[PDB]
């Protein structure tokens, strides 16, 4: 069955870096665009970054551009998120999502992971 | 930054409720809308895509629409298991990405509604001696259990240093919460007054305190 | 009235934790013990019966025992999905019925522990003019998120009129809660002082205020 | 499958009365003892009342004796709880539970309902 598993969340210091992973199972990752969605405690959903199936187009949320970078390895069935120059406002749970389409052009997210927590102190 | 949704709505079992979401020429007018449902402590789930199409495993009482720059999600025959937080979402050409709504918390009523009691507390003398000035705005005895809080220094909005707890059910089955603002003793004496305003289903109450 | 359990315990993933439950000659010594697991907002579920027998669908890492007037529930290889509240239970010949334990909240650690900051607030002047005297004891920046609170009038315990909110996660991923005591202006001026004591994983902090 | 459904919870006034129902499905009710368990907001579990399969033995919690009464109708597959002279301390969620044994002699409760809420004002 279709499953998304995230890993890498930890408690780090302000200004540090961290790298998150999302392993996909039960489908062909090379046919789907992917993205990251985060949620701070008691607040709403926020779009972080997205990438198309070929990795040739990337977009970012306004709060994380020039700081975060998204990548993927279709043969290893894995999506990554590199986070640099962290600040306290990055403390949230980060979800790995999969789109039905092969391109990052919509807000349709059919599958969600369980999420990983990041703490900035 | 976000699409505009009402912060909270409710209805009685068997009733039909609707949730609004309003956008701009940059998003909803030119891009389709998606709806997501989230229960406490779990991931959000898609319940509607491409304006008005339902995923498999979503009851027929759910229905979506789009008109101009706004959308709506209709739920007929309210059941207890529909109590959740609902978000709208669409692509946005100005942001080059996805824009979300603020979220609407839906409650299935099972007791009479009640307006909150609000009490505001100035800093205590023991914490002022440790170079601290924290204010507390106590909110109690309200139903349904969703509120929004805003602080002001004199008459200007304050956003930094604000924390508000998730509403909690108490022994009379009504809700309570607290909001605290962390200040330095200079900021507190710097101004003429501070204020705490609470919103509950659209209605508002405000209180004010001053250094003595 | 109840069996004695620790209010909270924790461990790191992969670790092995144990939960205690101590009774009397009226219950545990002559009657077998049962264990129940409850996740937030759902019904409790049996995970162990007849001292040390596991229902179908309960991992082999769960294990129970009984010795004298006390029992224990052991969990090996802690996983995230084990975070819940655990109750013990047994028949009691003095009560002619079932006696429960107080409940133990188990947390799987994912960040460093932290002791709570406590601040106590005397009544505000606006609420005193409306014939009201409510005290607030603010508790913030603690982990894991479980606390126990006790109030005192001078030196005598107070139980009537106490409400405490369920701990809430805030923007730094630490927890916060509030406890308020509703009094009349006579009761408040009647005594020399009031106190608020907070317990967190066995450790205690106390504060005191007085009418000025 | 085995299912327990409760009904009757409502908001009433101090000193009033209320009657709760529990309908059982998926098994033979006449072979099992039954009981009620309640939980006040933010607090623990509390034993309210129990009855054996034949209805010839009943026990009660110390807080509700002389006020509450338990009954059953095996042909209608239903268990009841009559609550009289209600007080604010009766505000809680009430669970309907089923024992594996035919007699009310243990704290083993194999099946639980979802519960009904009672508010006393
Ligand atoms: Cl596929
Ligand atoms: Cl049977
Ligand atoms: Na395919
Ligand atoms: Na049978």
């Amino acid at each position: 069955q279709v499953q998304l598993v995230e890993s890498g969340g930890a408690a780090v210091q302000t200004g540090g870096s961290l790298r998150l992973s999302c392993v996909a199972s039960g489908f062909d990752l090379s046919n789907h665009a992917m993205a990251w969605v985060r949620q701070s405690p008691g607040k709403g959903l926020e779009y972080i970054s997205g990438i198309n199936n070929g990795g040739t187009t990337t977009t970012y949320g306004d709060s994380v551009k020039d700081r975060f970078t998204i990548s993927r390895d279709n043969a290893k069935s894995t999506v990554y998120l590199q986070m640099n120059r962290l600040e306290a406002d990055d403390t949230a749970v980060y979800y790995c999502v999969k789109s039905s389409y092969s391109d990052i052009v919509s807000a349709r997210f059919d599958s969600w992971g369980k999420g990983t927590q990041v703490t900035v102190s | 930054s976000v699409l505009t949704q009402p912060p909270s709505t409710s209805g009685t079992p068997g009733q039909r409720v609707t949730i609004s979401c309003s956008g701009s020429s940059s998003n909803i007018e030119t891009n389709t809308v998606n709806w997501y449902q989230q229960l406490p402590g779990t991931a959000p789930k898609l319940v509607m895509h491409t304006n008005n199409q339902r995923p498999s495993g979503v009851p027929d009482r759910f229905s979506g629409s789009r008109s101009g720059t706004s959308a709506s999600l209709a739920i007929g025959g309210l059941q207890s298991e529909d109590e959740a937080d609902y978000f709208c979402a669409a692509w946005d050409d100005n942001l080059n990405g996805v824009i979300f709504g603020g979220g609407t918390k839906l409650t299935v009523l099972g007791q009479p509604k009640a307006a909150p009691s609000v009490t505001l507390f100035p800093p205590s003398s023991e914490e002022l001696q440790a170079n601290k000035a924290t204010l507390v705005c106590l909110i109690s005895d309200f139903y349904p259990g969703a509120v929004t809080v805003a602080w002001k220094a004199d008459s200007s909005p304050v956003k930094a240093g604000v924390e508000t707890t998730t509403p909690s059910k108490q022994s009379n089955n009504k809700y309570a919460a607290s909001s605290y603002l962390s200040l330095t003793p200079e900021q507190w004496k710097s101004h003429k007054s501070y204020s705490c305003q609470v919103t509950h289903e659209g209605s508002t109450v405000e209180k004010t305190v001053a250094p003595t």
